[PDB]
């Protein structure tokens, strides 16, 4: 790929999901959803290899599925209002579709099969994109048909992908399965909020984000993709274990370090409703993505596990990857909790 | 008695596929190391033509066996 | 003698400095010569050949004279005779045909009409 | 402007600089078969750059002030005590041999990267392409167990898989009752204790595997002990090579844009050099490994990303 | 109905001549007349094998150039606007940006052949 | 010690370097004389 055709796929990428967030057209939105498609399975294609090429027809799949679902939504909508303004939809049935369909794209619970294929199956920078821009679209459609999601449904799905993520992540011992199920945990804290306040959804996005973000960067930085190559981090890069171990208990949601703020606000929303069993479970079940963060800091950080007498060679070479952003991305990922009121900016 | 640290028998509770075995995931390896998986050893198979003798084109009597792709 | 753009025969291509190729493949041939006995038919007579045809190379520094005193047709077609001669020299090594003739035939095996 | 995708967009490709000069040479025989002599010659003949076979120390002479580091920061690999004990205990046999390995990985890209980014070509003595030979006499010999046959096969798969091969293999092919003739007058004490069985292995592993795929893919030149005594007859051959074959042939600007990415990054060429397979040979506790790490960072000049080291006499550091 | 009708005499005419071709003559059908062509030599394998696409990239850039037509056809219907600066300078960028794309594939081999 | 090869921040880069002073003398003004007219706007508008 001549690095012109990148920045071109690239931008077209972003071109789409932009689309989705400026239109006020269903035919706009579904659009974007196309264009953003196509223009990603090159980029997961990029070092064409059998398991790169598993990941992006098994995407493409998935990814079609959901557009024919979306659309049908549509169409169902502009038969019960003859309309198609961007907007709460009219049908229950429509409703249903819309919203099976942007579970699918985001991969949540039970549509979840596909995050941690894909995710593995492709390089760190794809699975970059793919775990935190890929969220932007889905969720900014959430964000404006709320009022007519089907309250059961939506939270059904936020509970099993609690869940299903809690419980995929402590059996991985790769780096990219292990965001994939971390991913999907995530997820459902921002659905489960969406009907109360849509508000603490964008929250929960934006921080996941730039935690999501930070932990791959330092996975480049050292080119690690498994639990074991990580832990040779200790003896190239000591400064780069502790920031993997600040933005790991980050991401577990222990303050007071940045992560737990959305975790907070969330439970806080919720109580004022009235709902006390559920953020008082998914609290709980959160303890899983805090286990399988734990090993990471054990392997990574406060412990020293074996080398090898070739790792002497990389102490004379530094670092040449671009890191960019990464001293900004970590100290937003910990230091953020004291400025916590600065969430009204969303509204 | 100096600070504990893992060895190799430790290290190894992590390079397995899975952490937890199971006999569904026994034939489980870890995938490559640069995630390149070996070309398959297939051979694709090319039609076998007879192109004549009965042929405009084979003067009547040349039988000419071509192996073809596409 | 301004240079060919074409030697004429397919495949075969023009060569930008003859004169020097012949020489580094006739002395090759004479090297590799030196480690056929001096007994040999083959190396007396192909160092014979060889040495005649440097000489002409070291003497006409004009390709068109040049190729009209070889009468090897182009340059080029020279140019491979010569590798061709280097490849031949090198076999003969192994083979060593000077040697005393391997076997007679039998007694009428040549001999015609019967 | 460092090279990145930028200064490919700007005009800096490699078609631009290469000509029929621009080659990649490795000279490889046996040991004492005059490889090194040879390859000067070359080089000087054609004006491409020379580059000394690679050592326990090649990545100390392209780091810091180029000198060779203390010992205890290559592992203790030991040429020496490899000739002596062949089958020590601590493993010495293959962590040299997967040290050398790395080594030459690193020459390999540090070659690449001038031919590409100057145009100029280069000159090996040996390669990652031939190191196997090496590998195979030791295995041969009993000099290493088969668990580290397989594990230098995994790095070597994962490594050699991203470069091409050289364009020009020169062979130097001497017998081995010449060599371990060589070998006696050289004066080398520790070199005369090699047993011919194990020289034997390094021809074999020559001649019947290294060879026969080179000639599938590279110029395979090979030469006696006397045609080799004159680099001029060498050169000659080089000079009127046909270059028909090989994955050479089938490179674009994109493609070498890609491979020189690579090559520039060091600690990415040798990513794969230290895959966390615990064998005793190379593995390292964290006791040992931590002290000489922190003994490695107070040696002169190391404490920081080169240019930002005062003890040296680097100026200017709070302005970069 | 009078093009459903004389969609259904074509189609009516055609299964008669098919139906009159198959039972009029006189039939003799036995193992080797009924046997596989191919120049007088029994076939070697089957002919359900896969055939590899040479121009299989072309194949599905005609797809995406199959819908430029569908964009274009209303052309001539879109000539009767009101609003005619807008309406040639869209069709002028739908035809260049698919000569733009033709260009790309022509100069990046696109449309050769596979070996 | 010294380098064998010289290190690509042997040198000082003043051009990055000026526009990296430039940038940050330029915020800082944008950034007073903004906040010294939203306080004269805040004082206008509010009877002050
Ligand atoms: C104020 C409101 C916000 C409140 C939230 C909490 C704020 C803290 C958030 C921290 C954000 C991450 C930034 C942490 C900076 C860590 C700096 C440090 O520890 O030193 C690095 C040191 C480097 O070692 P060295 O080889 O000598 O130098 C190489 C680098 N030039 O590294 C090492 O050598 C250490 C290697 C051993 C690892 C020791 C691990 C245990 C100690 C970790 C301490 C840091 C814990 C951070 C976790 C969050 C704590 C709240
Ligand atoms: C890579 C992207 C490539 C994009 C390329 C786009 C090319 C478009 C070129 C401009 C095409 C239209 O160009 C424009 O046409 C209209 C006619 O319709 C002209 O307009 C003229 O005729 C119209 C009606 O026909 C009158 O109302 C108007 O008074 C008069 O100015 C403009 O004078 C001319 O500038
Ligand atoms: C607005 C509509 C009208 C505008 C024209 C739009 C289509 C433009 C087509 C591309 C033209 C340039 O792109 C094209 O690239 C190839 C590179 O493989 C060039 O070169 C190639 O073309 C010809 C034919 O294939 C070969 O004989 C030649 O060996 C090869 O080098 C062509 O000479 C050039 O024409
Ligand atoms: N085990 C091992 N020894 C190596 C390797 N490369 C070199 N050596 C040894 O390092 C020494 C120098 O290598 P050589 O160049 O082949 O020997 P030499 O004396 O220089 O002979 P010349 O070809 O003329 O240069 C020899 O003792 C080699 O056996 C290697 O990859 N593995
Ligand atoms: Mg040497």
């Amino acid at each position: 790929m001549n690095p012109i055709i990148f920045i071109i796929i690239l931008l077209t990428i972003m071109l789409g999901t932009i689309i989705v967030m400026i239109s006020s057209h269903w035919l706009l939105v579904w659009i974007g959803f196309e264009m953003n498609m196509l223009a990603i399975i090159p980029i997961m294609m990029k070092n064409h290899n059998p398991r790169a090429t598993e990941a992006s027809t098994k995407y493409f799949l998935t990814q079609s599925t959901a557009s024919m679902l979306l659309m049908m939504a549509v169409i169902i909508n502009l038969m019960f209002s003859g309309q198609w303004t961007v907007m709460k939809l009219f049908n229950p049935m429509a409703s249903m579709l819309m919203t099976m369909a942007l579970a699918m794209k985001l991969g949540m619970a039970p549509f979840h099969f596909w995050v941690p294929e894909v995710t593995q199956g492709i390089p760190l920078s794809s699975g970059l994109i793919l775990l935190t821009w890929q969220k932007l679209a889905p969720m900014s459609v959430l964000y404006q048909i709320f009022p007519s999601i089907n309250l059961n449904l939506i939270l059904t799905l936020s509970v099993l992908s609690i869940l299903i993520g809690g419980w995929g992540g402590l059996n991985q011992t790769q780096l990219r399965k292990i965001m994939a199920y971390s991913s999907i945990a995530h997820m459902g804290w921002m659905t489960a909020v969406l009907p109360y306040n849509p508000t603490m959804t964008l929250l929960n996005l934006i921080i996941y984000i730039i935690m999501t973000s930070t932990m791959f960067t330092m996975f480049m930085a050292n080119s690690t993709t498994t639990t074991l190559s990580l832990s040779h981090t200790w003896n190239k890069t000591p400064i780069m274990t502790v920031l993997i171990l600040a933005t790991l208990l980050s991401m577990g949601g222990l303050p007071p370090l940045s992560g737990f703020m959305p975790k907070w606000m969330i439970i806080q929303e919720m109580t004022k409703n009235n709902s006390i069993i559920l953020p008082t479970f998914m609290a709980i079940t959160a303890l899983l993505n805090l286990y399988f963060y734990m090993r990471l800091t054990y392997s990574t950080t406060l412990t020293m596990f074996p080398s090898t007498n070739n790792m002497k060679m990389k102490w004379q070479f530094p670092l040449m990857k671009k890191m960019t952003f990464l001293p900004t991305m970590v100290v937003l990922s910990t230091m953020m909790l004291p400025l916590t009121p600065m969430l009204s900016v969303l509204e | 008695a100096r600070q504990w640290q893992p060895d190799v028998e430790w290290a190894e509770q992590y390079g397995g596929a899975v952490m937890y075995p199971t006999k569904e995931t026994a034939h489980w390896k870890p995938p490559p190391w640069n995630d390149v998986d070996p070309p398959k050893d297939t051979l694709v198979s090319n039609l076998t033509l007879n192109f004549g003798p009965q042929h405009p084109a084979a003067h009547g009597v040349l039988r000419l066996v071509m192996e073809l792709s596409g | 003698g301004l240079l060919k753009k074409t030697t004429g025969l397919v495949g075969l291509a023009v060569c930008e400095t003859p004169h020097e190729r012949l020489k580094i493949l006739y002395t090759k041939i004479l090297d590799v010569l030196g480690h056929i006995p001096k007994n040999a038919a083959y190396r007396k007579y192909t160092e014979q050949i060889t040495n005649e045809k440097l000489s002409m190379v070291k003497a006409e520094p004009d390709v068109k004279k040049l190729e009209e005193r070889l009468q090897g047709g182009q340059i080029e077609e020279v140019i491979l005779q010569a590798e061709n001669e280097l490849s031949l020299a090198r076999k003969m090594i192994q083979w060593k045909p000077w040697e005393p003739l391997v076997e007679e035939p039998p007694a009428s095996q040549w001999k015609w009409p019967i | 402007l460092q090279y990145g995708p930028l200064a490919y967009i700007l005009g800096e490709k490699a078609t631009k600089k290469m000509t029929e000069k621009s080659k990649l040479i490795t000279v490889d025989g046996n040991i004492c078969s005059g490889k090194s002599k040879l390859a000067k010659e070359i080089a000087e003949k054609l004006g491409l750059k020379h580059f000394p076979e690679a050592g326990i120390h090649y990545v100390d002479s392209t780091t810091g002030d180029g000198k060779p580091l203390p010992v205890q920061f290559s592992g203790n690999c030991s040429l020496e005590k490899f000739y002596d004990d062949p089958k020590s205990n601590d493993g010495n046999s293959y962590r040299l041999q997967a040290w050398l390995y790395a080594s030459r990985l690193l020459q390999y890209a540090d070659a690449l990267e001038h031919l590409l980014s100057t145009g100029q070509g280069v000159v090996l003595e040996r390669s990652i392409y031939s190191d196997f030979v090496f590998l195979e006499a030791m295995y041969r010999q009993g000099f290493i167990r088969k668990q580290c046959v397989d594990h230098y096969n995994q790095v070597k798969k994962v490594t050699i898989c991203e470069y091409l091969p050289p364009h020009v293999v020169v062979y130097v092919d001497v017998p081995v009752p010449e060599v371990q003739s060589r070998i006696q007058k050289k004066g080398n004490p520790h070199e005369m204790k090699i047993t011919s069985a194990y020289l034997q292995d390094i021809e074999n592993a020559y001649k019947g595997t290294f060879l026969p795929e080179m000639s599938e893919k590279c110029e395979v030149l090979q030469y006696s002990a006397w045609e080799a005594q004159d680099a001029e007859k060498v050169v000659e051959d080089i000079e009127y090579l046909k270059y028909d074959k090989g994955p050479w042939l089938d490179q674009n600007d994109r493609k070498l844009h890609k491979l020189r990415m690579l090559v520039q990054d060091k600690l990415e060429v040798l990513n794969y050099t230290s895959i966390p397979v615990f064998l005793p040979e190379v593995t390292v506790g964290a006791h040992q490994s931590d002290q000489v790490f922190q003994e490695f960072t107070e040696l002169p000049g190391r404490k920081y990303r080169a240019g930002y080291n005062e003890d040296v006499g680097d100026k200017w550091i709070w302005l970069k | 109905m009078n093009l459903m009708l004389a969609l259904l005499t074509n189609f009516t005419l055609a299964t008669l001549l098919v139906i009159i071709a198959f039972w009029l003559p006189q039939l003799n059908v036995y193992s080797e007349k009924t046997s596989p062509y191919e120049c007088g030599f029994d076939p070697m394998g089957s002919a359900r094998l896969p055939f590899s696409m040479k121009f299989f990239l072309v194949a599905i850039t005609f797809l995406l150039f199959d819908l430029e037509i569908a964009l274009l056809l209303p052309l001539p219907w879109a000539s009767q606007t009101a609003n005619l600066n807008t309406m040639l300078t869209m069709a002028l960028f739908l035809i260049i940006l698919l000569a733009v794309s033709l260009a790309y594939e022509w100069t990046q081999k696109g449309l050769e052949w596979t070996e | 010690k010294f380098y064998i090869q010289e290190p690509p921040h042997g040198s000082p880069n003043w051009l990055k370097v000026g526009l990296t002073l430039g940038t940050s003398v330029f915020l800082w003004i944008y950034l007073i004389k903004q906040h010294n007219e939203d306080v004269l706007e805040y004082k206008r508008r509010n009877g002050l």
